[PDB]
């Protein structure tokens, strides 16, 4: 919206690129933050559809996550960088929020502007904003709801579906719904004496494309991704209480340190030296070896020196794998995790506390590619889940698919109250900050007013995207809520209402609680104050200058 | 200007048009590729070969398609491939005609994809009951009715001439990998290859064929019961992983240094002949000093071999690989082996390893195979996978899936008569399914040269009274079943075939926008 | 059966024309409209700033009023086009309030912003304007008074209108001089047929705005002024004022004719014939008693000797435009024969005087109050002064020229606009559809005219929208903002009236306007 | 408008192998019954043309 440029000044003089000021660099932010907009506007909901994006290789991207969308996205723009660190701050924290945060973000930008405009102060705006904030943190806190006369899991299984909507595993979500639920669950540790936390990307995601999604098998276990070092190995272990030992220890011929320097004066001392080398390695396996271990794993690679004695003793060998993966292995089956073999005394030995404990360790072959099923576990139960999917690039969605599902039930358990989602909040936070600034009044209230229609942009843009009559929705989810702000906490009606709407796939309105759709308390909160900071930094900045690089 | 993007954006309707169009021509190519009738299509690669075949996989792979959505069509072939490695080219055809013909609309009609993404779920569940209904479970213990079925996919080869013959090399070579439920893998099977030759005279022969010659003259290359015993370790003198840096103070310390490197590498020559194995097999070089103290014993020293045919050996011959001479005992010697013999060929030696065939670790074999040309050889070895292929399915999967095209129209017959049934908003998403159901029979009348409106008229008609196992004939272009037809087709081949299609064609459907060229 | 090679695909379109579709194309278009609307923004009010504009030519014009601004700059874009037809539209028609018409055109795209991002599409939005334009022109009939209910003076009604339009020009502290010249230049003319020709400004470098003068005469300026300049008296009491059509010359601009003469002497008669041909038509003139002559031909030399010793002044080549504002004001027309010239035809005037001002000398007919005609000398330091204050005047004028055909009392100031929005509103009340959210955006878009006043003025626009609504809560008319007294009030008091072409048009136009870029979801643009 | 849709029914029609020497026959007495079929549906006919 920026035309002829600006007039160079002789009188202003500074090194690098011109200096621009005035309403073009408010022109410039909004303009530059609609780009980034409109990307994710057609990507939110379960009726929005996805964008792909070239590497320039050859290779591309499928993701429906806004932040991956923004990631992929170098904006030069330094204005342009607060939205798209906002996008991978949002997934960070909270997990769910991602599309939302950066659409409710602009629009509070496009409103803001055009407020400056009409001459009123822009810490007058953003005064306006953070104490209708106040306010609006407040009505999320009346509206919570707390699970109460569910029966089983269904509370967990229908929050879950509301994170696979909008995904290619939405159609799916029925299925995934028990995966993931049990996922979370297993992997239910003790910390802080007495809290309850779950670690984040503990459940194992292999990708191996065939047959069907629905097909997907979710294992009692944890699995690991790796391939065995000797091919004549078992690849099935047949009895209980299967012993695995966690080592960071690789068998391999080492040099000797880099300070010592071997200087020999007979040369019968070369057959003993040489054999020594080998030696010293030969005596850490041959206690393990004895302890009756059936499953050794390592951080690092093994020569086939030490791979011969596995063979003979039916122990199978296990080559490099990631560090942050042999961790959660040997405290589901007991095992503690040794960076370095050593006792309190002088000499080497071997403890069997060391060794891990489970049902059976099996490798099984997905496609063209194998990988350790390990069931069973004694110390803490595990689990993983194989994606399957027709090629490798539905694969890539699914894992972004499923990571985004964990994050919102492992909030859903931190906290017991949770709200509607499917714009029944963004709908009610517009009539609660409707009445609200009419008793303050004054200079204040043409802000407030713009923030609460600000929050309008989520529920408009679903029902665009589903080719659908949004002015019909709106109308509605406005005739609801409006009317029910007043009522008295007897006599009931009333506020049975303005607690549903906007559902787009029937495109009615009908209860949420019945549907299945909700969201966890935690995602609505944080979202509006990352929001808000991304809002306030951009506004306040009159002038931008640039810098030409040396 | 702003970050990198714009240029010329795709947006609105247009954007899933150009995904339907580009991946529409990607079956297009391979159209001509299925059935029996099927032409064949060479490749020129920017390495200076030549691959010339009729199977979409190998040809979808070598071609550079550069484009956002064609290129997920491209993946598609590695999916059948590595899951199956039969009816690649089914899948790109079906996934191909599924998005042409399953949404035309948001064209016309303006009806939202994951709408008919939510009936092509229905459609896929529905799909697997009809194959699971029309599919008659057979024996894998009949000889007969295991060669009438690898033969399946050699009628669309050029190896039909051979049927007769490939079906007895595909069968043995099965048989033997399969382990005692009855998982076998293609890792151990040998694609090594023979240039020139008679293609009667090839067989599958138990063992490894290495192409070294003997080291040395006197060693026998003729041999009774050979034992081998596999080394790791190379016969030469190891330096060591540090320095040995020997100070000689006296003229006398020198020589001995030379000496012991002869009197070590024979501490280790002696080490072996305890178990006076016949044959040595060493994964790294060997020195010419070291062959002299085996030759005295009558052991046989061979090239360096590399990792992959050290874990052949050893499953043949039932030996153990040792890697440290000292620990080397008879227990880890292997036997049981039938012949040891060397043929000369002008372009390289060859050396034979027999097994006695007379439970425990799965038998390895490797595939002899004459050709007339270096690109025969390439072509039947492809055409060796897609057979042997055929046989791991049924083996895990009894059932059987009727073939010649009667899977794909047994399915558009059940669909079209609940369309109108369901009725709903997803009745023409779901209805447009057996639409492209029966463009695979389609294409085996096009190909054959006769009149597909006529046939698949009857086709349907004929499908209903007569029997599921009607089907369009490959060769005559007529109305014939399957039960008289002689040939049929595993259930999973055709499984793969309808989940792999549909899967792709949901993921094509949820794309809005197209931007190109944003970073790497 | 291909001819070679491989055949590449046949693009639909010819190579480099660009084409885009859907709601994107119409965001491009309306954003085209707004950056162009930026520019106009300040400009509207009597506290307006000027814009300077450099052409690729490096001439320098400047002009407030956003018609002129939109010719000075080349628009390419196609929606910033019509932008540049209303103003132009505005400009000939009425011309008063070009800016405006620009600014109500532009919101009402803004405005539809939010619509076009919902699920509403453009075909729907337009039929709300196109209901509101047609119940907000009833709305202004129904403010406006007549002023012969009053029975008060025809001459006093011209002055207050005018010094309305002499707002955001240099002439609103020299009103008091200015306005009572163009008000008097109106009532020269006659009152079925006013013409935009007659009043005609010419540009003086040099001088004094205030030493202007306005005389019911013309001014021909002059051109040549052949031998016997100078030496004929510049000053005449009645003068005849004669027009000749026809060319004197001696064989100038006549047909080449060729003339042969076998004789010697024969050859004496010829030459002494174009010399008695030549002085005929003079001696025609004399008998006459003309003691001016005009011609639109140039004069040759022999005539301006001729009327030297008669001290007959002759000045020629002057243009066909100047000639019909001479020949109403001088009673009888051009008579291009000299022997049928008549004693009805010659003119006639009391005074008569040639003053030089600026380096330039101009005759200035005097005296004439049977003149239809009037002429307007217009001085100042800067040559761009000079084109603002006739551009100034030139709106003036029609503000008194569309008053006498229809009398009509409309509110102006921001009055007008914040009347007709709130009757709009209490009829959306009971639309209760779609047009519901339209209308009040309608009504809404209105008030951007009253935003730029206050904007313009340093006054927040917050606070004195929220006096208006309280205020029009009540019944109430032409109340609105006063830049004087700095307080927002009635504006009948404070006599400032405006024509009612200027309101009507403006609604008219910007719908039209508005209602024509939204029907258009694509734009294609070859070469 | 029609005779683009004309062609995207045809889509379908040559998809299924059928020939275009029987598409033009088809269009062609599709044509001539749908010309004899509108003076029935005529229920404004008019013999003023003035008023």
């Amino acid at each position: 919206m920026s035309q002829l440029f600006n007039n160079s000044r002789s009188d202003t003089l500074f090194l690098g690129g011109e200096k621009i000021s005035g309403d073009d660099i408010r022109n410039q932010n909004v303009l530059a933050t609609m780009a980034v907009a409109n990307v994710v506007k057609s990507s939110l909901g379960p009726v929005g559809l996805d964008k792909m994006l070239v590497d320039d290789i050859g290779d591309f991207t499928v993701t429906n996550d806004g932040a991956t969308i923004l990631s992929l996205l170098d904006v030069q723009h330094p204005a342009g960088k607060i939205l798209v660190e906002l996008a991978q701050q949002q997934d960070r924290e909270i997990g769910d929020g991602t599309t939302s945060v950066v659409i409710i973000a602009s629009e509070l930008l496009k409103r803001a502007n055009e407020l400056v405009k009409n001459k009123i102060h822009p810490t007058t705006i953003i005064t306006g904003f953070r104490v209708a904030l106040r306010e609006a943190i407040r009505f999320i806190n009346e509206v919570l709801s707390t699970s109460v006369d569910t029966l089983g899991k269904e509370t967990l299984i229908n929050i879950a579906k509301t994170s696979m909507s909008s995904k290619i595993i939405g159609a799916d979500s029925d299925f995934f719904s028990n995966m993931v639920v049990d996922a979370l669950l297993a992997v239910k540790t003790q910390n802080s004496k007495g809290e309850i936390k779950y670690p984040v990307k503990a459940v194992n995601v292999l990708k191996a494309h065939g047959k069907s999604a629905t097909e997907s098998l979710l294992v009692p276990g944890y699995a690991l991704n790796c391939t065995v070092a000797s091919q004549a190995m078992p690849k099935r272990i047949a009895g209980g209480n299967v012993k695995i030992a966690c080592l960071d220890l690789n068998l391999q011929k080492a040099r000797m340190a880099m300070g010592v320097q071997i200087n020999i004066d007979d040369p019968e001392q070369l057959e003993q030296i040489r054999k020594r080398e080998a030696g010293i390695v030969l005596e850490r396996v041959k206690k393990i070896i004895d302890a009756g271990a059936q499953v050794v794993l390592t951080t690092k690679g093994i020569d086939d020196l030490c791979l011969k004695e596995f063979v003979e003793a039916k122990i199978m060998g296990v080559r490099r794998c990631k560090k942050e993966d042999l961790r959660r292995i040997a405290r589901a089956t007991g095992a503690t995790l040794v960076s370095s073999m050593s006792n309190l005394e002088g000499e080497e030995t071997f403890e069997s506390s060391y060794l891990g404990l489970c049902d059976e360790v099996v490798q099984a072959k997905f496609s063209d590619d194998e990988c350790i099923l390990i069931k069973g576990t004694s110390k803490h139960s595990s689990s993983s889940i194989i994606l399957r999917g027709a090629n490798d690039y539905s694969l890539d969605e699914m894992e972004r698919s499923l990571h985004d599902s964990l994050s919102v039930v492992k909030r859903t358990l931190e906290s017991g109250n949770v709200v509607p989602g499917g714009g029944c909040v963004e709908a009610a936070l517009n009539i609660y900050l409707d009445n609200f600034a009419t008793t303050v009044g004054s200079r204040e209230q043409l802000a407030i007013a713009e923030f609460a229609a600000a929050l309008l942009i989520i529920p408009k843009t679903l029902a665009v995207n589903a080719a659908k009559d949004s002015s019909e929705l709106v109308a509605k989810l406005r005739s609801y809520h409006a009317a029910s702000q007043m009522a008295k906490p007897e006599d009931v009606k009333r506020r049975s209402y303005r607690n549903y709407g906007l559902d787009l796939i029937r495109g009615k309105i009908v209860d949420e609680i019945h549907a299945g759709v909700l969201e966890p308390t935690i995602s609505k909160v944080k979202s509006l104050k990352s929001a808000l900071e991304a809002c306030v930094a951009i506004l306040r900045i009159d002038t931008m200058i640039t810098v030409d690089p040396e | 200007v702003f970050m990198n993007a714009s240029q010329e954006r795709t947006t609105g309707r247009q954007a899933q048009i150009s995904n339907i169009t580009a991946a529409k021509a990607v079956a297009d190519v391979i159209r001509t590729c299925l059935g029996p009738k099927a032409m064949l299509k060479m490749l020129l690669d920017p390495m200076g070969g030549l691959v010339l075949t009729n199977d979409g996989h190998a040809i979808l792979r070598e071609i550079d398609v550069a484009h956002p959505a064609a290129k997920s069509m491209l993946e598609l072939s590695r999916t059948q491939d590595e899951e199956v490695g039969d009816g690649t080219t089914t899948v790109i055809i079906l996934a191909g005609e599924i998005l042409a013909q399953c949404a035309p609309y948001l064209i016309e009609k303006n009806i939202h994809p994951v709408i008919i993404i939510q009936a092509l779920k229905k459609a896929l569940t529905d799909a697997l009951e009809v194959i699971k209904q029309v599919s008659k479970p057979v024996d894998v213990e009949n000889d007969a009715a295991m060669k009438k079925l690898i033969q399946a996919s050699i009628g669309t080869k050029y190896v039909i001439h051979w049927s007769e013959k490939m079906c007895e090399l595909a069968l043995d070579a099965v048989k033997t990998v399969r382990k005692d439920f009855e998982i076998d893998i293609k890792r151990y099977v040998r694609v090594e290859k023979i240039p020139g030759g008679d293609v009667l005279d090839s067989r599958v022969l138990k063992g490894v064929l290495l192409n070294k010659d003997v080291v040395h003259p006197k060693m026998s290359r003729h041999i009774e019961n050979p034992r081998v015993v596999l080394l790791d370790c190379p016969l030469e003198y190891k330096k060591g992983e540090s320095q040995t840096n020997i100070e000689i103070e006296k003229e006398e310390d020198w020589n001995r240094i030379l000496q012991i490197e002869e009197e070590q590498v024979q501490l280790m020559c002696e080490q072996i002949l305890a178990v006076r194995p016949t044959l040595v097999i060493t994964e790294k070089g060997v020195s010419d000093l070291a062959q002299h103290y085996l030759l005295k014993g009558g052991c046989s020293v061979l090239r360096r071999v590399k990792k992959s045919d050290n874990n052949r050996i050893a499953r043949v011959t039932g030996a153990t690989i040792v890697n440290r001479v000292e620990d080397l005992k008879e227990s880890d010697v292997g036997t049981n082996c039938g012949l040891f013999k060397v043929e000369m060929i002008g372009d390289e030696y060859f050396s034979f390893l027999d097994n006695c065939k007379e439970s425990g670790l799965q038998k390895a074999c490797t595939i002899m195979l004459r050709g007339g040309s270096k690109d025969i050889l390439n072509e039947i070895d492809r055409n060796l996978q897609d057979a042997m292929a055929v046989a791991r399915n049924v083996m895990l999967s009894p059932s059987l899936s009727p073939g010649g095209g009667a899977t794909e129209m047994a399915v558009s017959v059940k669909l079209a008569e609940k369309a109108k049934q369901l009725e709903g908003i997803q009745q023409w998403p779901y209805q447009a399914v057996a639409d492209a159901m029966e463009c695979i029979p389609r294409t085996l009348i096009q190909n054959a040269g006769g009149d597909p409106i006529r046939l698949l008229s009857q086709l349907r008609a004929k499908h209903a009274q007569g029997n599921f196992t009607t089907g369009i004939d490959g060769d005559k272009g007529k109305i014939v079943d399957m039960v008289s037809y002689g040939i049929w087709e595993p259930e999973v081949i055709k499984q793969q075939s309808v989940k792999t299609a549909i899967e792709s064609a949901c993921l094509l459907l949820r794309v809005d926008d197209i931007v190109s060229g944003v970073r790497k | 059966m291909n001819f070679g090679s491989q055949t590449p695909t046949i693009v639909v379109l010819k190579e480099g024309t660009d084409a885009s579709q859907g709601k994107g194309q119409i965001i491009s278009n309306i954003n085209a409209c707004v950056a162009v609307q930026e520019a106009l923004k300040p400009t509207l009010g009597p506290l307006g700033s000027d814009i300077l504009i450099v052409t690729s030519n490096q001439k320098t014009t400047i002009s407030n009023d956003g018609a002129t601004i939109l010719k000075l700059l080349d628009v390419v874009h196609p929606a910033a086009k019509t932008l540049v037809d209303i103003s132009r539209a505005q400009d000939a028609e009425v011309g008063d309030g070009t800016t405006s018409v620009t600014i109500l055109a532009g919101e009402l795209m803004k405005e539809a912003k939010p619509f076009l991002e919902e699920g509403i599409s453009s075909h729907l939005i337009m039929k709300g304007y196109r209901k509101a334009v047609s119940l907000a022109v009833e709305k202004i009939n129904e403010l406006a008074v007549d002023i012969t209910s009053e029975k008060s003076s025809g001459r006093e009604l011209l002055e207050r209108c005018a010094r309305t339009a002499m707002s955001s020009k240099l002439i609103h502290n020299n009103a008091d001089f200015f306005v009572k010249m163009c008000v008097d230049a109106v009532l020269s003319l006659d009152r079925n047929d006013l013409d935009d020709k007659l009043i005609g400004i010419k540009k003086i470098p040099g001088g004094a705005m205030e030493e202007s003068l306005f005389i019911n005469g013309v001014a021909f300026k002059k051109t040549f002024s052949y031998a016997g300049f100078e030496q004929q008296p510049k000053k005449f009491n009645n003068p005849k004022i004669l027009s000749l059509n026809v060319e004197l010359e001696l064989k100038a601009e006549k047909d080449n004719a060729e003339v042969r003469v076998e004789h010697v002497e024969d050859y004496q008669a010829i030459v002494d014939a174009e010399w008695q041909l030549i002085f005929e038509k003079l001696r025609q003139v004399e008998e006459t008693g003309a003691n001016i002559v005009l011609s639109k031909l140039p004069i040759g030399d022999l005539a301006t000797q001729f009327f030297a010793d008669r001290n007959i002044f002759c000045a020629g080549r002057v243009s066909a435009d100047d000639m019909n504002r001479v020949i109403q004001a001088v009673g009888g027309s051009i008579q291009s024969t000299t022997s049928d010239i008549k004693p009805e035809h010659l003119g006639t005037c009391a005074l008569f005087e040639e003053m030089q001002i600026g380096s330039e000398r101009y005759n200035l007919f005097q005296g004439c109050p049977q003149a239809k005609t009037c002429t307007l000398l217009l001085r100042g330091g800067a040559e761009q002064v000079i084109a603002e204050v006739e551009r100034s005047l030139h709106d003036a004028i029609m503000i008194v020229k569309r008053a006498l055909q229809n009398k009509l009392i409309v509110a102006g100031g921001g009055a007008t606009e914040m009347e007709v929005s709130k009757c709009l509103r209490d009829y959306s009340k009971t639309i209760a559809g779609k047009q519901q959210m339209i209308i009040n955006a309608f009504a809404k878009a209105l008030e951007v005219i009253p935003r730029q006043l206050c904007e313009n003025a340093g006054f927040d626009a917050i606070e004195i929208l929220n006096k208006l609504r309280l205020a029009h809560s009540k019944g109430e008319k032409w109340y609105g903002v006063v830049f004087e007294t700095e307080n927002i009030g009635d504006n009948f008091a404070k006599f400032v009236w405006e024509p009612a072409l200027v309101k009507i048009n403006a609604l008219n136009s910007a719908t039209e306007a508005t209602n024509l870029i939204l029907s258009v979801d694509e734009t294609i643009t070859n070469k | 408008i029609l005779a683009g849709e004309l062609l995207n029914v045809s889509e379908k029609l040559i998809s299924m192998g059928l020939s275009a020497v029987e598409i033009i026959q088809g269009y062609n007495m599709a044509r001539k019954f749908t010309l004899k079929e509108l003076d029935e549906m005529v229920v404004g006919e008019i013999t003023d043309k003035n008023d």
